[PDB]
RNA sequence: UUGACCUCGGAUCAGGUAGGAGGACCCGCUGAACUUAAGCAUAUCAAUAAGCGGAGGAAAAGAAACCAACAGGGAUUGCCCUAGUAACGGCGAGUGAAGCGGCAACAGCUCAAAUUUGAAAGCUGGCUUCGGCCCGCGUUGUAAUUUGGAGAGGAUGCUU
RNA sequence: AAAGCUCCUUCGACGAGUCGAGUAGUUUGGGAAUGCUGCUCAAAAUGGGAGGUAAAUUUCUUCUAAAGCUAAAUACCGGCC
């Protein structure tokens, strides 16, 4: 169908179609609002791989967050301890854009679940993202065994917890040996690492 | 060598609920034997051997048999878990030898299944007949299939007169050569090259 | 606001065929 | 397969065993190429066009300064085998064109 | 309405026992769906094609 | 005990290179020295041919069943021929195996 | 003129949902200093305390873009061992894993990327005489089929 | 009506501001081999990732990322018994 073309089409971000709808599209979505509900997904081959169906209680919402690094809220931006050797313009959110972008999304509409986001557009200010999510509440929802696993309250606020794909990535739940100190929970791993263990017979 | 300088206190584990625990999985071993019955408490394991040059010369059991080995010895993939054998898709046969111990070992397995039909009243023509499902049966895979042989006999009695002549040149200059041959593959390999190519050129 | 039982155990049409052609069985092995 | 020497050190070490031809598995077929995805490429790439940095490259092959486009697509790309295989597939197209015009 | 008319209707003739081969004939009708036209396409099978705007 | 401490007593008066990622399987080979040898033949059997009620069979003795990869050679071996299989040995050993008649099989 | 789409709104419209508490344990974020290094900006304390967000009866992780280099193992988790080891470290105080191996427990799967095209076969809601009938969602794709262990197309004859 | 097995000419779609690279901060035993985040550049089709010393050439071995679910063994200074 069409939808291999658009995602041959997505991979090609330089070329001159894909730039002018980008820049037309940054413009829009500038002059809308921080967040806002988007009535079809804009890029729909990846809003399709990453779960959404044209299904009612599936639903888009269009977001913007502002990029660039983390700033310590110290007054006149210094802070009073030890020299750091470097100040609050290079500090770094260990989270992305992306989980920030779907954590305020969930607050949004904290009645829905956020199931998975994408990237749509970025320019010099903001970064510009459209998340998907599922009303758990939805008799359509509800009855789809391919989806109702969402419905369990397990899942409230996946993105809060970081069980979204941005958040496995942040968190480095990968099998290897580059994982090792993360790949089962980096606090759960310093305490069994850091427990004193004292059996009946040593 | 005291790794004592952190707050050490706040995460000391002790275990004085050892035998506590110990009855608790009896208990759940129990509840489970007793939901499983007559079936066996655990799958049937391939035997494998275990990886690196250290532990190479003991075998143990592994994760699920093979699909090659399942169809190998006949027996279909979907109806493999559901009679008592775990199937795992991720081990290959690489040598003849293991693939036929554990063909072997699923067609005894096989052979000494009874398999009960599904509707009492319908048995079918895979399905045990009720005159041959009475027999003494077991309980613990991993003890009546368990793994015999783990290490190679450590001791054979040969005749003298079928003692081996060995190695040529004796077995520590064998090994001293392999090691040799081994540095020395590129050197070598570089020479000839270099020798063909000279003779190429004035030939 | 737990899932009711019909919708919890509603199950795929695959999964269906699945469990109508390969069930769980009951067997035993000999000693 | 080669066959083992049954020795602990040199080549082709290791235990003697009767070594299997496997069937390939499926997973490994990732890489190749499906006429379907040949097909959609090459349309896409008629639609789409190149990327600046791509026009650069090929300005630069099309003058003939191999070794500068070699490493200004190093410089894009990241790597030295990507930036080879960017060049091939650039010089590629040059001789399609070419062989058009 | 009309497709429920008529699964109606070649339902009584299957209650009566005729086929459905004798019932019904093949449908001729524009085919749409974009995935649908876009395979249609690919295998040459399109005769004419209409974008919309 | 506290009852036993001298504190009861005193109440009332106070190089070369780094290997990054090493991996020890690969450096696991454990050496037995010849006087042992026979040791790892069982008992009975051993003894039937120490005395030598055995003159038409030689022993096999794998290294690797019983754990050892290496067989040096410290010490002296009656003689009795013995086949000896292992994946290392030493030219000592193999040289007082030899005069004892056996032979040393190479293994992987 | 009349109507249709698309986008954006209103309603004490019909039906739902969230907040707060608790927070021992769990998942993240943010984040010290006393202390120890003669003092001290590397370091240590500590990727800890305090602060913020989010769950459950467990959570999390989880069915390899793994480990290996072997005669190869085979999702995750935890215990024992690996091991105070490989390794990291001003002017050195110190720090410190992993694979294999034994055990406890084991369970596997769902999508996107294909045209049902000889018939959207799918679904929310409303009213019911409970048989169904309507208003809609949806073709910018809802069902069936397929998930790499494969599968699709054929051929084949038995089984469920 | 669905479903399994066997064989096969052929076909066999497999996730992109993502992977990867540079740089900065932080983190790690991984201050030559770690992860995460921000900024800049930005992929491919037997291709890609990994193979704990930087690079080129030729091989080899393993997997198949950028979508998702899932009990048990594990924890428990809160609550109830």
């Amino acid at each position: 169908g069409a939808l291999k073309y658009l995602e041959e089409l997505s991979k090609k971000k330089q070329s001159d179609v894909v730039r002018f709808l980008l820049r037309v599209r940054c413009w829009e979505y500038r002059q809308l609002n921080v967040i806002h509900r988007a009535s079809r997904p804009s890029r729909p081959d990846k809003a399709r791989r990453l779960g959404y169906k044209a299904k009612q209680g599936y639903v888009i919402y269009r977001v913007r967050v502002r990029r660039g690094g983390r700033k310590r809220p110290v007054p006149k931006g210094a802070t009073y301890g030890k020299p750091t050797n470097q100040g609050v313009n290079q500090l770094k959110y260990q989270r992305s854009l992306r989980a920030t972008a779907e954590e305020r999304v969930g607050r949004r509409c904290s009645n829905l679940r956020v199931l998975n986001s994408y990237w749509v557009n970025q320019d010099s200010t903001y970064k510009y993202y459209e998340v998907i999510l599922v009303d758990p509440n939805h008799k359509a929802i509800r009855r789809d065994p391919r989806i109702n696993w969402i419905c369990n309250p397990v899942h409230k606020h996946r993105e809060c917890r970081g069980l979204t794909s941005t958040g496995k990535k942040s968190r480095g739940l990968n099998k290897g040996h580059r994982f090792n100190k993360t790949r089962a929970g980096r606090r759960k791993t310093w305490k069994r690492h850091n427990t004193l263990s004292l059996w009946r017979y040593r | 060598n005291n790794h004592f300088r952190k707050h050490w206190q706040r995460r000391v584990r002790c275990h004085f609920d050892q035998p506590g625990k110990k009855v608790t999985r009896r208990l759940a071993r129990r509840a489970k034997a007793a939901a499983l019955a007559p079936r066996p408490v655990d799958k049937l394991r391939p035997i494998v051997r275990c990886p690196t040059v250290k532990y190479n010369r003991r075998t143990r059991l592994g994760r699920g048999f093979t699909l090659e080995e399942l169809k190998a010895a006949g027996i279909p993939r979907l109806l493999a878990p559901t009679i008592g054998i775990a199937v795992d898709h991720r081990r290959k046969n690489l040598s003849e030898e293991s693939l036929a111990a554990n063909v072997q070992r699923l067609k005894d397995y096989k052979a000494r299944l009874i398999l009960f039909p599904r509707k009492s009243n319908k048995p079918k023509k895979a399905d045990t007949p009720k005159d041959q499902q009475t027999a003494e049966t077991t309980t613990s895979l991993r003890t009546s299939f368990g793994v015999e042989q783990p290490l190679a006999p450590g001791f054979t009695e040969i005749s003298k007169s079928e003692i081996p002549a060995g190695i040529e040149g004796g077995a520590y200059r064998a090994l001293r050569k392999a090691r040799s041959d081994a540095r020395l593959v590129g050197v070598r390999e570089k020479r000839a090259k270099e020798k063909a190519e000279a003779e190429a050129n004035k030939k | 606001r737990r899932l009711s039982k019909e919708d919890a155990s509603r199950v795929l049409e695959k999964t269906k065929k699945r469990l109508t052609h390969f069930p769980q069985r009951k067997y035993a092995v000999k000693a | 397969p080669v066959e083992r020497t049954g020795l602990i050190r040199g080549l082709n070490k290791g235990h003697k065993t009767t070594r299997r031809v496997l069937k390939e598995r499926p997973s490994r077929r990732k890489g190749a190429q499906s006429k379907r995805t040949q097909f959609v490429r090459s349309l896409i790439r008629e639609v789409a066009g190149l990327a600046p940095y791509e026009r650069r490259v090929i300005e630069l092959l099309r003058n003939g300064k191999d070794k500068r486009a070699r490493k200004f697509s190093k410089k894009k790309l990241g790597t030295f085998g990507r930036a080879k295989r960017k060049c091939e597939e650039l010089q590629r197209i040059i001789a399609e064109s070419r062989r058009a015009h | 309405q009309e497709k429920k008319e008529r699964l109606l209707r070649e339902a009584t003739a299957i209650k009566e026992g005729k086929k459905k081969e004798d019932v019904s004939k093949k449908p001729y009708t524009v085919k749409y769906g974009l995935n649908h036209v876009v395979g249609l396409i690919e295998n040459k099978k399109a005769s004419l094609v209409l974008i919309a705007n | 005990p506290t009852r036993f401490s001298k504190t009861r007593k005193h109440r009332g008066h106070v190089v070369g290179m780094r290997h990054f990622h090493l991996l020890r399987n690969h450096y696991w080979r454990p050496s037995i020295n010849i006087d042992k040898l026979w040791s790892l033949v069982p008992s009975d059997v051993r003894e039937q041919y120490l005395s030598g009620q055995k003159k038409d069979t030689a022993p096999v003795i794998d290294l690797l069943s019983h754990g050892y990869a290496k067989l040096l050679g410290k010490g002296r071996l009656p003689e009795i021929p013995v086949v000896v299989r292992a994946r290392y040995v030493s030219a000592e050993a193999e040289r007082k195996v030899k005069e004892a008649g056996g032979v040393v099989e190479l293994v992987a």
